């Protein structure tokens, strides 16, 4: 990894081993052409203490780089620790399509349904989208296919739509904490630069409609798409798993609305009305009755 | 503390009323955050444990 | 009568009940006044580098008979202007010379001087000044260094007990915090034994030190403890007791009290016992030999015959031993009290454990915990030993330091050295043992008289003796190697290490960042900030949780709430609207000292070990014409518990009901109905917005915001001026009048105010000039219209009409309703500058050079660069399109026949330039807005430069030219006077200067002489003006500076505006959070009665779960301005009269409570008023102060007078549907910011990105569109998941596969939907790592 | 931070590569191709013969009308 | 480098199948290495792998 | 030259320098066999001997390029045409020491300078001008011939008659001998004809 250009600039253990190097130059200079009985008498401790350095500096002593007053990260130190092999590097990689959404209030789409902006969309539809260019014939060549996409084309836009027909995607919180974090949706194109979210998955969501973030994930293999839609797809978690009752426990406004339809002041305008209900909606709406209204007598079926 | 206050979000508040009623939040907000990681680690241990 | 040139423009409407009294502070004072004393010509040499180089200024010879002296020292004047060198981009500052002394000596004479090089000014280093802003300019970059807030030094007697104790103990220790040298700690350990620390190692013993100083264990025994006589002659047991002296304890037996036992055997002691003990005479009564044994020998004695050891100090008397004693050596034998109820040894105790009972041994001890090895050689440990404390160039803490420690000695004088002291260490282990036995109180950590804030003028002053010390050593080594020489004191001078020292400080230092510039309000906090962290307070992030809490003394230091609320909360203070600094490190608070009743308007400044002690009452407390008070039982502070007092019972009384809220929290109005925690979110969201295209001044504020940009220097004062002369969209000219013009001066001011500066936060700061043409101004006005002001306020946001309704989801918790309007008007719009780079570097392989010969290109590409390379100045910009296309050469090719033939077809590329072009960045576009380049000197390309060059070189000029033409009319116009009354006519002269005819002789005696007098002036100014515009040619092309081998780097900036779209993040001044996140076309949003329709609509079901009345409280006062500015405006549309107008205005600005005072139709002219008018097109701008606001009475009241509903309740039509809307709702104006979080970045998208070299994964944050990293966390979800598949391909498609990466590719391009799992590369790594460490891997089948 | 990067530039053969897996081809074929993108000079033409590439194929069944159809 | 850190003929092949040297570079040689260098023609995965 | 001049500091750090160390005599010492310790002692003598070795070559290229360096001022003065064809013997001789005793230590040695890296056997020249005061420097000649390519002949590089009679206006007169064309990668005068 050179910095400027000209010099490579390597560190740590190589570094070390640069000086191990020498006691490795040193060991064949004590091979030949040195009395290895007269010389490892402070050739070997400083052998045994460097190439401890090389495998572990922590151990003893303290080995610092050019101008900085921190050890040596040594052979075994980037395998264990927040920076080693045992850090996230088990299920810690970085993902191949996903990254940093942008919450907002979905308040069309029933349930069943997830909107995200399209920016992003057939960025990840790429794949499908070059594969329907190629199925359909819209590009011979990849690159064909390359150059249309890249100049935009409102075809390819309907191509990406009727590929994302039946995709769903998957969705997931910052910290994630409950198995509630993540769920799965049919996704839907929205003209914006941030997703539309539901009341359904809300609170299971735990953000609060703030600067916030979401994860968005692609299935590839049919297997995947088709366990997303069977447990990750948020149209099952109807209960909390934990608790038992419901997972989706509607608690928005909506519960204030039910509550002012079901009230009565004390005798409203046509309070002793009675009828049959069917176009109670007409003596609401266009006139004659209010939800906040007393004494309404219907024949209920 | 000695002195309570007598008053409402549509009353006001006093000057020391107000710089008394500071700590309590300031320590929400410390417990919040200190609280959140330490709950993270039991889970993590736990987690680790199943 | 406010006359307010600046605001006699508009005057926002007031509501501060209170009369005030004081002004803000000078609000920038904090991080100006160290700096400036810093380098203050002071004739005692005090502090900072009068201090700091007078500390170590001898520098002198081993005995070599010569010396290092220096007379004085000067800074010398700026090499580039503050403006000039950003643009250049080095550090502005001032270098430093002093005038040196090498005085050499001759030996075998007293002092005899012999020679002197007194004659050479040595200049070891640069001064970097502190900016009129108190802006740092290092390398050029906006940056300012944060303040300390720190621990102060002395002697402080800790409690350091509790649970730490892990046994029940209170333990009581003590600590010496001093400036400098060693640390010092005696603490008292569970065995009650007192144990010496030094930089917190293992425990010394108490007494080692007492026996290491010089001290014997009978003086550290006669000194610590008292000693009765026990004067038993002749077996007597008779002791002289003081029943004051000891008592309380109950009598055993043998108690008799002088004859007649006043004391019975087995009686308990009695106050009476005492008090008849006391009052009758108390000789030497007998006493039982069982308190004798009991009792220990104080003293060490000998017998009278031999000089035997027999009874030793700090051993308990034993009656065998005793009949020994009394025989031999004497009768009475000192014996302690030790009164175990009210004292108590604990150093006899001591004594005993201690292992060395001589000083050198003690030494030794000290040598051996110091030094692990090398035992010393009796020079080695008493050296180390008397350098650790007694030393002067060791630890000489401070003379403040010594003020603490006397005071806590409560010594009568306070000045003392920073050195070390006996005496001093004596009484500090007798105040510790006697609150061991319980003398006093334990210091306290958030007690203010505790802390202290050190400002930056000590700490470059700390930097440079630091710096003088290392000097100093290499000074002594040249001066006496090789004394015999008479060498200027420059020998060794070498001024690198000095300046590398001081930039390090300044430069790279945790201590100072680069300025916040996301408005004037966040540049005038971060400015004055004041954390712990760093060199001083906290050491960790961690280490603390009461650290951060509400200190009782910190009542009037910081705005209790400004602080961010990450890790960090509760250690980030403001300073507070009127914070002043005590004298040595602390701050203070001015206050009224109130005497007598009456309130006395005279203020001073309050410490906190003051503070505790007088009665102050609070701010809400009327006062009587008289001064007097009104409510006799005030609610007044006397030690920290508030509670009525009696109008006599009170001492001082406060400054402003702000006193206790700072400017980073005093904008926000409507306080009081303002919750606490919503409070703080909102003021830390507060500095974060950004200046609108449009600046909408902030309709209802806390009525700073003048002072807060006046003071804040992002606008232009009019500095000595009385009226305009020119002005222009890119400068003002101003004359000044002849009163305040200074004699030989232009009288005239160019403030060339600079437009599209990208200042620190990539925002865009253009400041806009405020006059339009010759308006007469005083001194000090308000010239320049800053980034968010608007005449003269913090004009940060838009005030955005709303209403109050939940609707359609769409406003499900937190969230806004801006409908299509607000994007037809597009208020709001966001403006930014950003820039970029590139650079020559004349390479091995060849030079790389701006040619624009781009080999294998394609045209379009070049259709916007110059032959330069360049890209000429207002083009337009997207994708990579090439920004500085520099060649770079390859290595050259041989007679190469395939080469051959191809240079011999194309040629005059050959492949020898490879493509070193810049090109425009990846989903970044924009305008190129402005340009610069600097080029290593000699190197002269200059090829679209010397066009920028000669327009820099034409500004100059002209602004050149304006003072030399001023001048020479007004030489002319002499010379013309003087041809005046000689028979000349003014046709003549006008026709052409001739000289005035040359001296016709019109007089002919002085005529003449007065003409050659003026004819040498006017050749003077000539040659003087051609010697200015010649230095400031050969200063404009002076040469750019290249270090980094390269031959030229040019930097192009390009511009952007953003358009407010759904999602996006707003707030409130009422504190709420909030995103703009339904896009409603126009037929949508709901209509008014009059038709009006709001662009707003809010969730409001949020209202109760935090408190936020302010946000009501602001949608009442904004319906109510709102209506007054659009009748107002009506009454404009049919052109009403200026008496009608004014009267209406009259009554308007009449209404309310009793704040303040101004009166039309008395003051401002028709046309000013006229003007006041014109300017009052969009409301009434409102001031309701914070502790202070208007009531909600006067509100309603004035909705009658504004003809609207006092309730606000209004009737609403929906949009949609056209029914009438049910819940008549108030609604009204609003402000709203928007933060520096826009959208720009969150957006985020990824298909296929580049493995990594080593562990092969993606790359993160969006740097080369990257990607972020999954979660463990997340994992174990997905675990819970039980989606095999899902984590799976997480792990292997989502991860470092590069083989399967292709694959996967190749089968989802085929349909084939197939991942390989095969075996992790990082498997095979970690087996390595295994392997290279000192074990073999080996995996089975 | 550090200055640690990876980036594995692709240089256009990871593209050849990607281009001739993308393109439907045979085993036969694919080889070929990779053969024939394998020795390739730095300007873009190709610094061996297409009969140095059916002989370094080895192939009876390998010809120089494959070889030239590959190419 | 030479017999030690990134040296040719240890740890594996060059970039190309050629060999250090220069010689055997093309897609014939297999397995054949250079006389003037002893380099396996090949390819640099072995750098990682060996 | 990014301050317009600075000593060319001989790439001081990168310069090689052995270090002794006592410590290291006393591990040498631990290498305590009379054969090992001969060996040792013979090496001291060998590493002083080659100390001055690398001394020698340190200041003379220290030495000699100063000298060469007086010839220029502020960094260039005038280019390439501030020196003539140099005598290495006289930069030895000018050491004073191996007075002429002619070397290759500033040979295998290059000062970098403000337009970039040039051999300290670049800091040596060759004589190119021939009549006209000229008997020095192949630079001079080479650069004057350069600003004639700048207005070389459009038909051919500037002709043999064209770039002599430019190198005869500097008064060099390189004659055709160095008309240098061949040289400078320019064919003759008829194969650079043309179409337009």
């Amino acid at each position: 990894v050179p910095l400027d250009g000209g010099r490579f600039a390597t560190s740590d253990l190589n570094d070390l081993y640069r000086r191990v190097i020498n006691r490795n130059n040193r060991l064949k200079r004590l091979l030949d052409l040195a009395a290895p009985d007269i010389i490892v008498r402070n050739e070997k401790r400083m052998l045994q203490e460097a190439v401890d350095a090389l495998l572990d500096n922590g151990r003893r002593g303290r080995a610092i780089t050019g101008s900085n007053k921190r050890p040596l990260k040594s052979l075994a130190d980037m395998i264990k620790g927040k920076q080693g092999r045992f850090r996230q590097n088990l299920l810690g990689k970085r993902v191949d399509y996903s990254g940093r959404s942008v919450i907002t209030v979905g308040p069309y789409l029933r349930l069943h349904q997830c909107g995200l902006p399209k920016k992003m969309a057939l960025e990840l539809f790429k794949p499908f989208i070059y594969g329907k260019l190629e199925l359909r014939g819209l590009a011979t060549t990849i690159k064909a296919a390359k150059k249309m996409v890249e100049r935009e084309e409102a075809v390819v836009w309907d191509i990406l739509d009727e590929v994302i027909r039946e995709h769903p995607v998957l969705l997931n919180r910052a910290p994630t904490l409950h198995r509630l974090g993540i769920q799965a949706f049919e996704p839907v194109l929205i003209e914006g630069k941030a997703i539309q979210l539901h009341p359904l998955v809300c609170a299971a969501y735990n953000a609060d409609f703030d600067g916030d973030q979401m994860a968005v994930h692609v299935p590839l293999t049919l297997e995947a798409q088709l366990e997303a839609r069977a447990l990750m797809m948020s149209t099952n978690n109807i209960l909390s798993p934990a608790n038992g009752e419901p997972i989706i426990v509607p608690s928005q406004d909506v519960v204030l609305g039910l509550y002012y339809m079901t009230r009565d002041c004390v005798n409203a305008k046509g309070e002793g009305m009675v009828l049959t209900g069917p176009k109670e909606a007409e003596r609401l709406y266009r006139s004659g009755l209010a939800s906040l209204h007393a004494r309404v007598k219907v024949r209920i079926t | 503390i000695e002195t309570p206050i007598t008053a409402n979000f549509r009353e006001g508040l006093n000057v020391l009323q107000y710089f008394i009623s500071t700590h309590g939040a300031r320590k929400g907000l410390a417990d919040t955050a200190l609280k959140t990681a330490n709950s993270g680690y039991l889970t993590r241990r736990l987690v680790d444990v199943a | 009568m406010v006359y307010s040139y600046t605001e006699k423009k508009r005057i926002r409407k007031d509501f501060g009940k209170r009369p005030q009294v004081l002004d803000v502070p000078y609000l920038l004072s904090i991080q100006l006044d160290s700096f400036q004393k810093f380098i203050e010509q002071d004739p005692e040499g005090q502090y900072g580098l009068e201090a700091a180089f007078r500390s170590v200024f001898p520098i002198q010879s081993y005995s070599g008979n010569s010396e290092l002296q220096y007379v004085s020292y000067r800074l010398g004047e700026p090499v580039f202007d503050v403006q000039e060198c950003q643009i250049r981009g080095v550090t502005y500052s001032a270098p430093l010379r002093v005038k040196l002394r090498l005085v050499i000596y001759e030996r075998e004479a007293p002092e005899g001087t012999v020679k002197d090089i007194k004659e050479q000014e040595v200049y070891m280093g640069e001064i970097p000044l502190m900016t009129d802003n108190g802006t740092f300019v290092i390398n050029g970059t906006e940056r300012v260094i944060v303040s300390q807030l720190h621990r102060s030094p002395g002697v402080f007697f800790d409690s350091d007990k509790g649970k730490t104790h892990s046994s029940g103990k209170v333990l009581y220790n003590a600590r010496i915090i001093p400036y400098r040298g060693s640390w010092l700690d005696f603490e008292f350990d569970p065995k009650d034994n007192l144990f010496v620390r030094i930089d917190r190692r293992r425990k010394l013993p108490a007494t080692i030190i007492l026996r290491a100083l010089n001290y014997t264990t009978e003086q550290i025994l006669d000194l610590f403890f008292e000693k009765v006589i026990f004067e038993i002659r002749d077996n007597k047991l008779q002791m002289e007791l003081v029943p004051e002296r000891l008592r309380g304890e109950t009598a055993s037996f043998d108690i008799e009290a002088n004859g007649k036992v006043y004391v019975e055997k087995g009686r308990r002691i009695t106050a009476r016992h005492i008090r008849q003990l006391e009052k009758d005479d108390v000789k030497l009564i007998e006493v039982p030999v069982e308190y004798i044994a009991g009792k220990v020998v104080a003293k060490d004695y000998i017998d009278e015959s031999t000089g035997e050891l027999i009874c030793a100090a700090n051993m308990e008397l034993s009656l065998d031993l005793l009949a020994k004693l009394s025989q031999s050596g004497h009768k009475r034998i000192e014996t302690l009290f030790t009164n175990d109820l009210d004292h108590g040894p604990y150093i006899s105790e001591t004594l005993r454990v201690d292992p060395t009972n001589d000083r050198l041994s003690a030494l030794v001890e000290i040598y051996r915990m110091m030094r692990p090895g090398e035992p010393p050689t009796r020079e080695a440990a008493e050296s180390l030993f008397e350098n650790l404390f007694f030393s002067e160039d060791r630890y000489d803490l401070s003379a403040v330091g010594r003020m603490k420690f006397n005071r806590s000695l409560l010594r009568e004088e306070i000045e003392g050295s920073g050195i070390l002291s006996k005496d001093d260490i004596i009484d500090v282990m007798k105040k510790l043992i006697d609150i061991r036995n319980g003398k006093g109180e334990v210091d306290d950590i958030d007690h203010l008289g505790n802390r202290r804030i050190r400002s930056v003028g000590e700490m470059a002053e700390n930097q440079f003796r630091v710096g003088l010390v290392r000097v100093e050593r290499a000074v002594k080594e040249r001066l006496s190697l090789g004394d015999l020489d008479t060498l200027m004191p420059q020998d060794m001078i070498n001024a690198k290490p000095i300046s590398a020292a001081v930039k390090e400080f300044f430069g790279s230092s945790q201590l100072s960042q680069f300025m916040d510039q996301n408005n004037p309000l966040s540049e005038i906090t971060h400015k004055r900030r004041i954390s712990a962290l760093g060199p001083g307070g906290l050491t960790r992030e961690r280490a603390g949780f009461e650290v951060r809490d509400v200190h009782p003394t910190h009542y009037g230091r910081v705005c209790p709430i400004e602080t961010p609320e990450g890790p960090n909360i509760g250690l980030i203070n403001s300073l507070s609207v009127y914070a002043q600094t005590n004298e040595y490190g602390f701050l203070e608070t001015p206050y009224r000292k109130v005497t007598d009743g009456v309130v006395t308007d005279e203020i001073h400044y309050l410490s906190a070990i003051e503070e505790g002690n007088y009665v102050i009452a609070q701010a809400n407390s009327n006062l009587d014409e008289e001064g007097h008070f009104v409510e006799d039982l005030v609610t007044c502070r006397s030690k920290g518990e508030s509670s009525l007092f009696s109008r006599d019972q009170v001492d001082y009384m406060d400054v402003s009901t702000q006193q206790v809220v700072s400017v980073g929290a005093s904008l926000i109005p409507f306080l009081e109905h303002d919750d606490a925690n919503r409070a703080l979110m909102g003021a830390n969201m507060q500095r974060q917005a950004v200046p609108t295209l449009r600046a909408d001044k902030p309709l209802v504020g806390t009525g700073m915001e003048r002072a807060v940009a006046v003071d804040s220097g992002v606008t232009a004062v009019a500095k000595r001026g009385g009226v305009v002369q020119y002005v222009d969209a890119s400068r003002i000219v101003i004359k000044v009048n002849e009163d305040e013009m200074y004699p030989g001066e232009a009288g005239i001011d160019i403030y060339n105010l600079t437009k599209y500066t990208r200042s620190n936060q990539n925002t865009c700061i253009n400041q806009m000039p405020c006059v339009s043409l010759g308006e007469p101004v005083e001194r000090g006005d308000v010239l320049a219209d800053g980034p968010s002001t608007d005449l003269g306020e913090l004009a940060l946001g838009q005030n955005m009409r709303v209403a109050f309704m939940p609707w359609n989801g769409y406003n499900f918790e937190d969230s806004i309703l801006v409908s299509e309007r607000v994007v037809q008007e597009d208020r709001f719009t966001t403006i930014h500058i950003q820039e970029l780079a590139c650079v020559s570097r004349d390479t091995k392989l060849g030079p790389e050079e701006i040619t624009a010969d781009i080999p294998n290109v394609g045209e379009a590409a070049l259709s916007k660069l110059d032959e330069s390379g360049i890209v000429y100045i207002g083009a337009e910009v997207t994708g990579g399109d090439i920004l500085v296309g520099k060649v770079t050469p390859k290595g050259e090719t041989q007679l190469t026949p395939e080469e051959k033939l191809l240079r011999a077809i194309f040629g005059e590329k050959a492949s020898d330039v490879k493509d070193s072009s810049l090109r425009v960045p990846n989903g970044v576009s924009g305008t190129v807005i402005d340009v610069q380049v600097f080029t290593r000197d000699g190197v002269e390309k200059d090829k679209r430069a010397l066009e920028i060059e000669e327009m820099q070189l034409k500004q100059a000029k002209k602004d050149l030219s304006e003072e030399l033409q001023i001048l020479e009319a007004g030489l002319f116009s002499r010379i013309r006077a003087v041809l005046v009354a000689g028979g000349v006519e003014a046709e003549k002269l006008d026709k052409l200067p001739r000289d005035r005819w040359l001296e016709l002789g019109l007089t002919d005696e002085e005529k003449q002489n007065q003409l050659e007098q003026l004819a040498e002036q006017y050749d003077e100014l000539k040659h003087e003006f051609e010697k200015k515009l010649e230095a400031k040619r050969r200063k404009i092309t002076q040469g750019d500076d290249l270090a980094p081998g390269v031959l030229k780097i040019v930097k192009v900036y390009l511009a952007v505006k953003r358009r407010i779209q759904p999602g996006d993040k707003m707030a409130g001044r009422h504190g709420n959070k909030g995103v703009i996140s339904k896009i409603n076309p126009i037929e949508d949003m709901p209509y008014d009665e009059n038709g009006t329709p709001v662009d707003i609509v809010l969730n409001p079901l949020g209202v109760p779960s935090r408190m936020n009345i302010g946000q009501i409280l602001e949608t009442h006062l904004g319906m109510a301005a709102k209506g007054i500015g659009d009748k107002i405006n009506a009454m404009l549309k049919q052109q009403q009269e200026v008496a009608k107008l004014r009267e209406f205005i009259q009554r308007a600005y009449d209404l309310g409570a009793d704040v303040r005072q101004k009166v039309d139709l008395s003051t401002f002219s028709d046309e000013e008023v006229m003007r006041l008018a014109e300017n009052l097109r969009k409301g009434m701008p409102i001031a309701t102060p914070v502790f202070d606001g208007a009531k909600e009475a006067e509100i309603k009241e004035l909705l009658k007078l504004g003809d609207l509903p006092t309730s606000g309740q209004i009737r609403l039509y929906d949009g949609r549907t056209g029914e009438q809307f049910e819940r008549p709702v108030t609604v009204g104006y609003m402000y709203m910011l928007k933060l520096n979080h826009l959208v720009d970045d969150k957006m985020h998208a990824r298909s296929t990105g580049s493995y990594s070299l080593v562990t092969q994964q993606p790359l993160g944050g969006k740097a080369q569109f990257g990607g972020q990293r999954f979660g463990e966390m997340e994992v174990w979800a997905l675990e819970a998941y039980g989606a095999a598949y899902t984590l799976q391909e997480m792990l292997t498609v989502k991860s470092d596969d590069v083989n399967g990466r292709t694959k996967m590719y190749k089968n989802i391009v085929d349909g084939n939907h197939q991942m390989e799992p095969g075996m992790p590369e990082s498997f095979n790594v970690l087996l390595k790592e295994i392997r290279s460490l000192g074990i073999n891997i080996e995996l089975e089948d | 931070l550090p200055v640690y990067q990876g980036e594995t530039t692709q240089t256009l053969q990871d593209y050849l590569m990607w281009q001739v897996e993308l393109t439907p081809f045979t085993d036969t074929d694919r080889a070929i191709a990779t053969s024939i993108v394998d020795a390739v000079d730095d300007t873009g033409y190709l610094t061996i013969q297409i009969e140095d590439i059916v002989d370094s194929i080895g192939d009876d069944e390998i010809g120089l009308e494959e070889v030239e159809a590959v190419l | 480098e030479r017999d030690g850190l990134f040296c040719a003929r240890i740890f594996g092949p060059v970039k190309d199948y050629e060999c250090l040297c220069g010689k055997y570079k093309r897609l014939k040689h297999r397995g054949v290495i250079c006389e003037k260098c002893g380099v396996e023609v090949t390819q640099t995965k072995v750098r990682r792998e060996r | 030259k990014v301050s317009g001049r600075w000593t060319v500091e001989l790439n001081a750090d990168s310069i090689p320098r052995l270090k002794i160390n006592q410590q290291y005599a006393a591990m040498g010492n631990s290498a305590r066999n009379d054969a090992d310790g001969q060996f040792i002692r013979s090496n001291l003598q060998e590493a002083r001997w080659l100390i001055k070795s690398l001394e020698s070559r340190n200041d003379t290229l220290l030495r000699v390029s100063r000298c060469i360096v007086e010839q220029q001022q502020a960094f260039f003065e005038q280019g390439e045409e501030y020196m003539k064809p140099m005598v290495l013997a006289d930069i030895a001789q000018a050491v004073e020491m191996h007075e002429s005793t002619i070397s290759r230590v500033t040979t295998q040695k290059y000062l970098h300078s403000p337009r970039g890296i040039f051999e300290l056997k670049y800091f040596f020249s060759s004589h190119v001008n021939t009549e006209g005061g000229g008997e020095a420097s192949s630079t001079a000649i080479r650069a004057l011939v350069k600003k004639l390519i700048a207005a070389e002949n459009p038909a051919k590089p500037l002709s043999d008659s064209k770039l002599t009679s430019m190198l005869s206006e500097q008064g060099i007169m390189v004659a055709r001998r160095t008309v240098y064309r061949e040289s400078l990668s320019i064919p003759p005068s008829n194969q650079r004809k043309q179409l337009v």
